[PDB]
RNA sequence: ACCUCGGAGCAGAACCCAACCUCCGAGCAGUACAUGCUAAGACUUCACCAGUCAAAGCGAACCUCAAUUGAUCCA
RNA sequence: AGAGUGUAGCUUAAAAGCACCCAACUUACACUUAGGAGAUUCAAUUGACGCUCUGA
């Protein structure tokens, strides 16, 4: 089973965005695009919205 | 490690078996059809 | 002034004038099959047994320019027609020829092996250093 | 104990038959499987949709299949076809019919 | 209801129960090759096509080929992948071998036949070697089609034809300002003594290349036609003018043309000081004007259209008060 | 017993067609984090709601899947 | 003695395309990549050098 975990920019952005998980694997960090800052920035797990 | 002699009568001693099997082959397939 | 005379609309009928321009159309689908018609002018090597073939063909097909080993000027240069140095060879041969035509960008459209064919990247290399570019301009809409 | 298969139909098939003027980005035919392959100036889409990428006049025809070299079920058919065979496929084309632009007089400098 | 087929089906000859026996394409290349030979063959349905489209030789060259072979360092090199060719001993043959023949499909390719001569066409059996002097020290050449800006097409070109009474006549096939069907002629010498060009007679003075900015790339074609036998020929714009195909046809009993040799200009700041000095006008700018976007006919309710439908059809952008 | 969704017959060939008719399935999973932003033109499950495809452009690199789902209000 | 006569294996190919072989990948084959050899029988459409058939 997944979970769904709300992403959060490290870019000091307020930019989050929500993607899916293993609930068994370890906290999840992306680099993904930052509207913001219009660049590619690391991602960080930071909360659990909901288990799917 | 190797040299360029040995290489290129590595080279010729392909091509010449690659004529002798060529003329062996077309003496078996003549022998075959006849 | 008579010789200010001038239509409003000018009609040039270059066939080559949109296609420089990058502005003419380039067939976009065929998106099931292959080669892609996504073009203006291909560069086709054909391997055969004995021989080796470099044509730039326009999308259209005709043959705008042709490199065949089987011409004297080029086989009788070269020890075999049908090598790696042959495709070389041939390569830069018609590279001087579609610089001197006017070609300066061509699309490519090798097989998977014909890519990793060493003949091939030698034939693409020596276009390359002729001054050919093997990627055609993207059109402007 | 048969339950379901109450499904619609998915009004699929043809939307622009032969002749039929076309303007860029309509939509020719929609289909669940290839049943017509995109031809020229044709683009498909995720769903194997098939539009017009220019504005001109709609052609069916039947034209020889060569699949890409990387689709490995369609090389793997032609592999084991016979010498001599050619497979062929119904291709949607469409003629342009505008020409791309003309030069007109600007500016008299 | 099955209408027969009109000819013989695809894949109907080979068809037959021992499938097994027969053997089968086992490469893509060699069903490539078969598919691209079959679709370039005619049929009866619709199709793609339709809608969108001597002994003394052989034994010199022989023997040559023998001595090539046998010279050992030409087979080290091959063997070793790095033996070369000599490019223009290449060149030279070409032209003298085959060159006629490409250039004749170089030429069918640019249209110059379907438009200097309507589609007659002809091997250019005569090499034509045109350069254009570019400063004192180098020379432009002009192969086929390739590209001479206007500023180095400044001067008159050097010719040197090789051969033993000829006519020269470089035509711009494109660059009409006032008529689509129409040529310029920018210099016309006739009855050439031969090889050497200086004593020609200067039927219309060289003009250099003016294609009008915007206009796109022109195409400027070098016709050489040998002269039977001499015969007599008959800065305005208006006389400028120029019919080849009319000019041919009224010369050519006396006239074969036996040399070409073509290239491609843009517009040039040459082509300015052309057109204010030596034209005496205001410079042409031509711009590329796509067709309007096409935008269907407005509906009173655009239902699920999103907001910007109204934008599609409003023509100004500021606003508007009407009565107010 | 069933109630929603999809595939195949009935419904042979544009589309659409019932049944407490015949059979299969779904209520996910996997990979990716540009599965980013915009925007012509179109399709549309016979209404609407909803659902689809998408040129060009900006920004980049140089999605698979038939179904795999649920509005408003309100939290 | 008479007839058909005649491009390397095949070509209503005109010095070409298919064929064919080893090397590497395959158990192996196949594919692919690298390479290899190759002919218009001899003299002026004609005659005579080689093959097949009809006889002794
Ligand atoms: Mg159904
Ligand atoms: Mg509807």
């Amino acid at each position: 089973k997944n979970i769904l975990v709300r992403m959060v920019s490290e870019a000091g952005t307020g930019f989050c965005f929500n993607t899916k998980r293993n609930r068994l694997r370890e906290k999840l960090t992306l680099l993904h695009y930052d509207p913001v800052v219009k660049q590619r920035v690391l991602f960080v797990e930071k909360k659990k919205i909901r288990s799917l | 490690e190797l040299t360029f002699e040995e290489t290129e009568r590595r080279a010729l001693l392909l091509k010449k078996w690659s004529l002798y099997k060529q003329q062996e082959r077309k003496m078996e397939r003549d022998t075959i059809r006849a | 002034v008579e010789n200010e005379a001038v239509a409003p609309e000018f009609t040039n009928r270059n066939p080559r004038n949109l296609e420089l321009l990058s502005v003419a159309r380039k067939e976009r689908g065929w998106r099931t099959v292959f080669p892609s018609r996504e073009f203006w002018h291909r560069l086709r090597v054909i391997r055969t047994q004995h021989h080796v073939e470099a044509l730039v063909e326009h999308q259209n097909g005709k043959v705008v320019v042709s490199a065949s080993t089987r011409e004297w000027a080029i086989k009788k240069h070269l020890y075999s027609t049908r090598n790696v140095v042959a495709c070389e060879s041939i390569g830069r041969v018609l590279a001087q020829r579609c610089l001197e035509a006017g070609i300066n960008f061509m699309v490519y459209q090798p097989t998977p092996w014909e890519a990793a064919s060493d003949s091939m990247k030698r034939l693409q290399s020596a276009m390359t250093e002729g001054g050919v570019v093997l990627r055609e301009p993207q059109r402007i809409y | 104990k048969n339950l379901g298969g109450k499904s619609s139909g998915r009004r699929q098939g043809i939307k622009k038959m032969e002749g039929h003027y076309v303007h860029a980005g309509n939509i020719i035919a929609t289909q669940r499987h290839f049943r017509w392959h995109p031809g020229a100036h044709v683009g498909v889409g995720k769903n194997k949709c098939l539009y017009a990428l220019e504005e001109g006049i709609v052609r069916y025809t039947k034209e020889v299949y060569v699949p890409h070299p990387r689709n490995t079920e369609a090389v793997d058919l032609i592999t084991r076809l016979p010498k001599g065979a050619v497979l062929y496929k119904t291709f949607v084309h469409v003629v342009p019919a505008k020409p791309e632009g003309t030069f007109k007089l600007v500016a008299m400098l | 209801r099955r209408t027969p087929p009109l000819g013989p089906m695809p894949n109907s000859d080979i068809d037959l129960s021992n499938l097994e026996r027969l053997e089968k394409y086992r490469s893509f290349d060699r069903y490539r090759r078969r598919a691209e030979q079959e679709a370039q063959a005619p049929h009866w349905w619709r199709t793609y096509r339709e809608y969108f489209g001597r002994t003394q030789q052989l034994l010199e060259r022989k023997q040559a080929i023998q001595e090539l072979r046998a010279n050992v360092e030409e087979e080290r090199a091959a063997r070793l992948r790095t033996a070369s060719v000599p490019l223009d001993a290449v060149r030279a043959e070409w032209e003298r071998t085959c060159g006629p023949y490409h250039k004749q499909r170089l030429a069918e390719y640019y249209g110059l036949y379907r438009d200097l001569f309507h589609g007659a066409t002809f091997v250019p059996r005569v090499p034509l070697h045109v350069a254009y002097a570019v400063g004192e020290d180098d020379l432009m050449p002009v192969y086929c089609g390739n590209e001479v800006t206007p500023t180095e097409a400044a001067q008159a070109p050097e010719v040197t034809y090789e051969a033993e009474l000829w006519t020269l006549l470089l035509t711009s096939l494109d660059g009409h300002l006032l008529e689509p069907d129409a040529e310029y002629l920018h210099w016309l010498l006739t009855n050439i003594p031969g090889n050497r060009v200086a004593e020609g007679q200067v039927t219309c003075p060289y003009l250099p290349p003016f294609p009008a900015r915007g206009s796109g790339i022109h195409r400027l074609a070098f016709l050489l036609f040998k002269q039977d036998q001499p015969i007599d020929f008959s800065y305005q714009l208006a006389q400028r003018t120029f019919r080849t195909f009319d000019f041919y046809k009224k010369h050519q009993e006396t006239m074969t043309p036996a040399g070409l040799s073509f290239f491609q200009c843009r517009w040039d700041d040459s082509v300015t000081y052309i057109f204010h000095q030596l034209l005496d006008m205001r410079e042409p700018v031509f711009e590329f004007v796509r067709p309007p976007p096409y935008h269907p006919k407005q509906k009173r309710f655009p239902h699920r259209q999103p907001l910007r439908y109204l934008d599609r059809y409003r023509d100004s952008h500021e606003p508007t008060y009407g009565i107010y």
